[PDB]
RNA sequence: GACGAGCUACCCAUGAGCAGUUUAAAAGAACCAACUCAUCUAUGUGGCAAAAUAGUGAGAAGACUUGUAGGUAGAGGUGAAAAGCCUAACGAGCCUGGUGAUAGCUGGUUGUCCGAGAAAGAAUUUUAGUUCAACCUUAAAAAUACCCCAAAAAUUCCA
RNA sequence: CUGACCGUGCAAAGGUAGCAUAAUCACUUGUUCUCCAAAUAAGGACUUGUAUGAAUGGCCACACGAGGGUUUUACUGUCUCUU
RNA sequence: ACUAUUCCAAAAGUUAAACUUAACAUGGACUAGCAAUUUCGGUUGGGGUGACCUCGGAGUACAAAAAACCCUCCGAGUGAUUUUAAUCUAGACAAACCAGUCAAAAUAACCCAUCACUUAUUGAUCCAAAAU
């Protein structure tokens, strides 16, 4: 009777795994995104699915610059 | 070692199929032979290689 | 006396300790399309949970 | 054209990769590659 | 593995039975008692009877009816062939044994008191069933956890 | 109006005799005629036969039938309508 | 298993210095007509029919996740061009099981990437093979 077809696909759990304020460790998973929402700051790096991460121990930390960019910056 | 030997049989001789009893039988055949001692003609009925063995029991 | 199961024997390794031990799925075929970090991590071993493997103890 | 899955093997004689190639191309594909065992870069052409 | 053709179906062997009337030679035709069947209607419906009785109707010298002595049985027999019959229910008899077959189903599972106390995550030749999570209970230890405001990204986090 | 005739596509070859709203016809209670004061049934014809057909035979046929249908007469508690 | 065959054997003859015949009964494989064992999905506004079954993306599913319907739009079982992904040590995301992502840093030798909008584009056991 229904001549559309559509399958159903399993979400993959995209977010930010890890706040401002809180402390982390060097290799954790900050936050898995899908191209940029946010962009890599200072002691962060990135990935191939775009997902930033902790470069070193420290304090993971928020800021918007505009000349219009996100950084997420770890500070030991 | 020959009369009513009952076996099994397979299809491809490597069995995941069916195997199915199979019944044997050995060949009957007349042997005239000579005895000297009896002085008597005999006639056997039995085993036809067995004969082949008798033959060099001579 | 119970019967061991045969199949938990081959392809497990329990420890005096009572740790189970298991090969990584995958490594056996369809490899070209596969990253080589991805079989070298196949090839190493890992420890079953201890939900099954209390299932797995029972059943040695 | 079809899909012809084929090896690169270095002249060592034991190929150290797999890979793929074009059905409309014939010529056997030959390239550079790094060889683990003489530890060094060698040319590797295709086998089966 | 055996018991069953004293019921019934067919057949073998050996016997018996089928008034009377019109009629040209006619065991020849038609009607009609016995006998063999069960067309229609009614009655009977824990019955007179687990196949009936009453009226009526068919065959009634023929492919007829019947006695006695025999033969053919279930991975079959028989069947003027209906999926019928083979001891009152045969899509394959009955008895015994395998056997306490198998049943995720349905119907069931007995004294007192106390504490705590469940309604849905993904899969499955799976949806009326299972396997670990979501919970829960017992007995011990080491921790801490929540309600959570402004620093920030209805919430996600934290005094 | 219809198409003896002609042209054309396709197939191994394209239903001849006879029959036909039939134990067959969906439309359907086909149309016409007979039967009845009225006939979706019945009988007799017509044929665009959805979906007859010549030994799973075709078309008829005297006699025969506890088979399946239709119309007059005769006689009746079937019925008016029961006592 | 039974009814009929093709060959080689059992049983009989033939030549030269390796080949031909089947009366009865009995074999090994083999070719046909007969017979012997079971299977006969799920989802489903009952069932059947039809359609669907795994995966990816955009809505339903408003500012971290996840969330159904026989709701609604599009896409895949790959296509191509160039350089080539060598060994392993931390530490995390997701996660019932099993499968999936990111990766500082050390060593040996040099000094993966673009399109099909960005991602899809596959398969867990046991058993076979070019050869290890």
């Amino acid at each position: 009777s229904s001549k559309n077809l559509g399958g159903k696909s399993p979400g993959k759990r995209f977010g930010i795994k890890k706040m401002e304020g809180h402390y982390v460790h060097a290799g954790n998973i900050l936050a898995t995104q899908r191209h940029f929402r946010w962009h890599p700051g200072a002691h962060v790096g990135l990935g191939k699915n775009k997902c930033l991460y902790a470069l070193e121990e420290g304090v993971v930390r928020y800021t918007k610059e505009v000349y219009y960019k996100t950084f997420v910056h770890v500070v030991p | 070692g020959e009369g009513w030997v009952l076996g099994h049989r397979y299809v491809n001789n490597d069995k995941l199929s069916k195997r199915v009893r199979k019944v044997w039988k050995p060949q009957l055949f007349q042997r005239e032979l000579y005895s000297e001692i009896l002085d008597k003609r005999f006639t056997v009925t039995v085993t036809m290689r067995t004969l082949d063995l008798i033959d060099q029991a001579c | 006396k119970r019967k061991t199961v045969k199949a938990v024997i081959y392809r497990f390794l329990r420890l005096h300790s009572g740790l189970w031990l298991r090969r990584k799925a995958g490594y056996k075929k369809k490899l070209w399309k596969k990253t080589a970090a991805r079989k070298r991590r196949l090839r190493e071993f890992v420890f079953c949970n201890k939900t099954q493997s209390k299932l797995l103890d029972k059943m040695t | 054209s079809k899909t012809i899955l084929v090896k690169m093997m270095s002249q060592a004689g034991t190929g150290f990769s797999f890979n793929t190639k074009r059905s409309r191309l014939r010529e056997k594909l030959t390239l550079l590659h790094y060889d683990p065992v003489v530890k060094k870069k060698v040319l590797f052409v295709e086998q089966k």
